[PDB]
């Protein structure tokens, strides 16, 4: 790669995340000038205050570590890989739950497991929110007692367990989230053709916008899962060389998912 | 001080028992729709909710029936017991989640009256988020007033003249071309009050009523159900 | 105390015109909507006209729509109906009747049967 | 015949009206201008209660100042212990549209109505722990928009049929009847000598009934809309009233005119719900701005602004110790607000 | 004569309305703000009272 190529990449990726960081700081300041107001807030923005600040502590974490790596400068008060993971872990977590709602206020399904399970998850809302953080604690455990050891060794045998451990940490979250999501789009699907004899327009446009932002949150989320599987099998790949090709190509997405949620709230258009 | 701790320990069990009672009614009440009848004394509104209650299990002041249509609850009430002034009852169906509008398309004398009062309903500020199923009803005599008898519509809205059926009209492949102008100009008076003001807030729902009853409960059935859906991609931001 | 005292009206030959004045007194004329409304004998009432706040909206029944004109003046706190091209259909007893509330754009009791903000009304008799 | 009836109505409302000018000499503005001010009074919400399914119509102290009743759109009549913000009783009601709501002052019953245009009486102190429905009074033919208990067994109830009526709940019938009203009676106070009541109408005008006796003494015009709220003076000899006219006026049964015009140009909805301070000095008006304003009753200043709810106020009450102000609003919640010194 | 007899009704009320002793606004006006000075110290919203004896504190 050419050094003029890296450099360019670089920039965009440092553009972007400047971008990043600054819508970040918009949604938590809106939504903070909304919580000072009455702290009325509905469950979906209770989730986007949770995935801005995850994504803006990650989108930190991240610069800490590129210059960290990608220049060598200040090696030390750099390697802050685990909040990283955990911040992401917590952002893999919270859309599933994002993506979870939707497939439980918009559902048309009516079996009688499925209505007490609605209500038990519409009830005790903010109590399952409080449970991603936590078991994303629970998840980290072993990537931070794999960290702890991998250091101690330092100052596959045992790390093979890191690098299928790191997977089964965020495997579950996008397991949830795209079951959820196939759901509310078949779901969502299945009523577009159903009620299409209605003649009910309105009806028509509503489920067509979501449905198509739904495609949008499904496609750029889970390329970026994949961007993590991807960076966690480790071959195909060189940062250190790619680095920031890398960076352009994950963050640019993370771009994506973030205006896709930014402009989605709801009470940012009030 | 120990009668004053068993005191505020019995107001407890009492307010623990209140509040399961109230989730348990809360379970009854969130899970059933509450629609609203409103219309003219020619309107067949009282006709309409006797057929369903007597489709259903069914159940003067205000006339009142429930019924389960596919496991979904509706609650329909008509307000009979009280005189002309209704802006002050009206207020007390401001979380109704549809107004069923029956209005009696044959009888044109009254129609203008009809026009008023639907647009009294759309434009209150307590109806703002309330939407409409429009029940265009005696659509029979609305067929045998226009087939023949020289009742001109244009008497009382002088429009009808410069007015053609709209393409996508789908009317009945029996349909006389002047039945289906007719009702469609009356549907067309209607949506024209509707989406005059408050189209995104809330949305008209134009049925040509006075066919078979079950037609009637089905497109109750499917405006409820989008409403609902409407209101939950607005909650979500899907929308 | 809320006053509406409607002026104007009488034997009209068929195709004449006549302009019903209603003066109101008690309350702040720019800030109700008013609505000229008739009840014609063995009739219920009837919605005729209506004026907005100002004058921007505007609307009339079908059955005097172009023959009928309603204008408010608001320095002299009255309400104008014009009548040209009567018609014997128009013979009816005209109220000026003011809507409910203020500052809006819904108007219910209005031609209601005991209605308190309309008054006594014109007796207008198209015929010859 | 009919004419000269008019016209002779019409010479006995110019003679009342140069009557009510002659005793207007000095306005209460010009003779409160030099007294001090009340000054920015700030009340903050001591409890929230919470418990209703949908929107709260309507709500009333105990004399306990303690316990209070709220009805709600769903069917329910809760009674609240506002020192413990904890339910005694969550009675479920036969209509689920009810826009009235009674606490009697001995607090053995409650009262609710609405679009039933049925007064329900509840015994709260029953030989079982069950609160059932003691009696219901019907006879109206319209809907029921505020009910006031008396003496336990006499409640005066204002209906939408444009007359109220005195029950006696034991027999169940009309004691008395109180007509006159042209539009909807929306709002009724009690005298706190109990001789006396007055009712606020649609047909922008308030009138004082005599209990025992059962004719209007008096009628007060001076609002442009109509009256959604009525409060009596502490004293007894005034009254205060809030219109969808974006005003609450204050009128003196003994000047039989009114006193004070409360409004303001910033102020464009309509008043739902008004009461007095313990003294009179302040007068706490709900409107439908999801705002609750306290004026000044002698100065005509917004001394203060309650905003804690998210829908249209519908009811307000201040106790009768006047420790607290209670607001019942539409997104189902009750506020109980305080000054703190 | 039924609009005969409702409007001899109201002009009954009106009759029992007009002839009744009506105090002047100056008299009301210093009774009224008599009342409230007499009172303001027993006035909790007005004067509030200090949170030993506030039950909503
Ligand atoms: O090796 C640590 C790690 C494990 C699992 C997921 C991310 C990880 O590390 C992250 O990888 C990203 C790849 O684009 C980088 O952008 C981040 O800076 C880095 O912290």
């Amino acid at each position: 790669i050419p050094i003029q190529l890296t450099v360019f990449f670089m920039i965009i990726y440092v553009l972007e995340s400047l971008t990043i960081i600054v819508q970040s700081s918009l949604i938590v300041a809106v939504l903070g000038r909304e919580w000072l107001q009455v702290r009325r807030l509905m469950p979906v923005d209770m989730i986007l205050i949770s995935l801005g600040i995850s994504r803006f502590c990650l989108q930190w974490a991240s610069m800490l570590n590129n210059f960290c790596s990608y220049f060598n400068l200040n090696y030390v008060l750099c390697n802050l890989t685990i909040t990283w993971e955990f911040f992401n872990i917590l952002t893999f977590w919270l859309n599933s739950l994002l993506t979870v709602f939707y497939c439980i206020k918009v559902s048309s399904f009516t079996h009688h497991i499925f209505l007490w399970l609605r209500w038990r998850i519409l009830r005790l809302f903010p109590w399952i929110l409080l449970g991603c953080l936590m078991i994303t604690c629970v998840t980290i455990i072993p990537s931070a007692i794999g960290n702890y050891i991998q250091i101690q060794l330092l100052t596959e045998n045992f790390h093979q367990y890191q690098f299928q451990a790191h997977t089964v940490a965020l495997v579950i979250p996008f397991i949830l989230f795209l079951a959820s999501t196939i759901f509310l789009m078949a779901s969502l699907t299945k009523q577009i053709q159903h009620h299409s004899t209605g003649h009910c327009n309105p009806s028509m446009k509503a489920r067509f916008t979501a449905l198509r932002s739904l495609a949008v949150l499904f496609i750029v989320f889970t390329s970026y899962f994949l961007t993590i599987l991807i960076t966690i099998i480790g071959t195909l790949f060189d940062k250190r060389c790619w680095l920031w090709v890398w960076e352009a190509f994950v963050y640019a997405f993370i771009l994506m998912h973030s205006t896709s949620l930014m402009l989605s709230s709801p009470t940012l258009k009030r | 001080t120990e009668d004053q701790r068993n005191e505020e320990k019995a107001q407890r069990e009492a307010n623990k028992k209140i509040e399961k009672q109230l989730q348990k009614d809360k379970q009854v009440y969130r899970a059933t729709h509450r629609l609203l009848l409103l219309g003219a004394d020619n309107s067949g509104k009282s006709t309409i909710v006797k057929q369903m209650r007597i489709l259903h299990g069914g159940s003067s002041g205000i006339f009142e029936t429930k019924f389960q249509v596919d496991k979904v609850n509706f609650h329909m009430f008509d307000v009979g017991g009280q005189r002309d002034e209704r802006r002050k009852w009206i207020q007390c169906f401001n979380d109704v989640t549809a107004i069923i509008f029956v209005v009696d398309s044959s009888d044109y004398n009254r129609l203008q009256e009809a026009l008023n009062d639907f647009k009294s309903i759309w434009n209150n500020r307590w109806l703002r988020t309330i939407s409409v199923i429009l029940f265009l009803n005696k659509q029979d005599l609305l067929a045998e007033k226009v087939l023949a008898g020289k009742s001109k519509i244009e008497d009382y809205f002088p429009e009808f003249a410069r007015y053609t059926t709209p393409e996508d009209a789908t009317p009945e492949p029996g349909e006389d071309p002047r039945v289906t102008r007719a009702k469609y100009f009356i549907r067309d008076e209607f949506l024209r009050i509707s989406t005059a003001s408050g189209d995104g807030r809330h949305y008209c729902y134009p049925h040509f009523t006075c066919a078979v009853d079950t037609q009637n409960v089905k497109f109750v059935f499917d405006a409820v159900t989008d409403i609902i859906i409407k209101e939950n991609l607005k909650d979500c931001g899907l929308f | 105390q809320v006053q509406l005292q409607e002026s104007g009206g009488g034997l009209v030959q068929p195709g004449g015109s006549l302009r019903l004045s209603c003066a109101a007194s008690g309350f702040t004329f720019s800030n109700y909507k008013m609505n000229w409304v008739r009840q014609a004998p063995g009739k219920g009432l009837e919605w005729v006209s209506d004026i907005s706040q100002s004058g921007a909206s505007i609307s009339y029944t079908g059955s005097v729509k172009g023959r009928f004109t309603i204008s408010r003046d608001n320095a002299k706190n009255t309400l104008y109906l014009q009548m040209n091209s009567l018609k014997p259909e128009d013979t009816a007893v005209y109220y000026c009747a003011r809507c409910p509330a203020p500052f809006t754009r819904d108007c219910f009791d209005v031609t209601s049967t005991t209605y308190a903000y309309r008054g006594q009304g014109t007796q207008v008799t198209v015929s010859s | 015949e009919l004419d000269q009836l008019r016209q002779e109505a019409e010479q006995l409302k110019n003679q009342i009206r140069d009557a009510r000018k002659a005793c207007a000499d000095a306005t209460l503005s010009q003779i409160t201008n030099n007294i001090d001010p009340v000054g920015r009074i700030q009340m903050r919400t001591r409890r929230t209660l919470r418990g209703h399914l949908a929107k709260i119509y309507a709500m009333h102290w105990g004399t306990d100042s303690r316990l209070l009743v709220s009805a709600s759109q769903d069917g329910k009549l809760i009674i609240w212990d506002s020192y413990t913000t904890n339910k005694v009783h969550a009675i479920p009601l036969r209509s689920s549209w009810v826009m009235t709501c009674a606490y009697a002052p001995s607090g053995n019953y409650v009262a609710c109505g609405g679009l039933d245009n049925i007064c329900s009486i509840y015994n709260l102190k029953t030989r079982e722990g069950n609160v059932r429905v003691s009696r219901e009074l019907a006879g109206h033919t319209g809907y029921l928009s505020c009910c006031r208990f008396l003496d336990d067994n006499q409640i005066v109830t204002s209906s939408g049929d444009t007359t109220c009526a005195l029950w006696d709940i034991e027999t169940g019938q009309q004691t008395t009847t109180f007509t006159g009203h042209t539009g909807d009676v929306m709002s009724l106070s009690l005298a706190p000598d109990t001789r006396l009541f007055v009712s606020g109408a649609c047909d922008a005008s308030a009138k004082l009934w005599d209990v025992r006796e059962g004719m209007c003494r008096q009628t007060f015009t001076g609002h442009e809309s109509d009256i959604n709220a009525i409060c009596f003076f502490p004293n007894g000899n005034a009254f205060a009233t809030g219109s969808d006219d974006a005003t609450c006026r204050l009128f003196d049964l003994r000047a039989d005119q009114e006193l004070m015009t409360y409004s303001h140009d910033n102020i464009i909805c309509g008043i739902t719900s008004v009461s007095f301070s313990k003294s009179g000095r302040l007068l706490l008006a709900g409107y439908d701005d999801f705002n609750c304003n306290v004026w000044d009753a002698l100065k005509a200043d917004r001394a203060g602004v309650l905003a804690g709810h998210d829908n249209r106020v519908s009811c307000l009450g201040v106790t009768d110790d006047g420790m607290a102000v209670a607001t019942g609003s539409w997104d189902s919640f009750l506020k109980i607000w305080n000054g703190s010194s | 004569t039924a609009s005969i007899a409702q409007a001899r009704k109201l002009v009954e009320q009106l009759k029992m309305e007009a002839n009744i002793d009506r105090i002047k606004v100056s008299k009301a006006a210093a009774d009224l703000m008599a009342y409230c000075e007499a009172h303001a110290k027993e006035d909790p919203l007005l004067t509030p009272v200090p949170a030993s004896e506030n039950p909503f504190r």
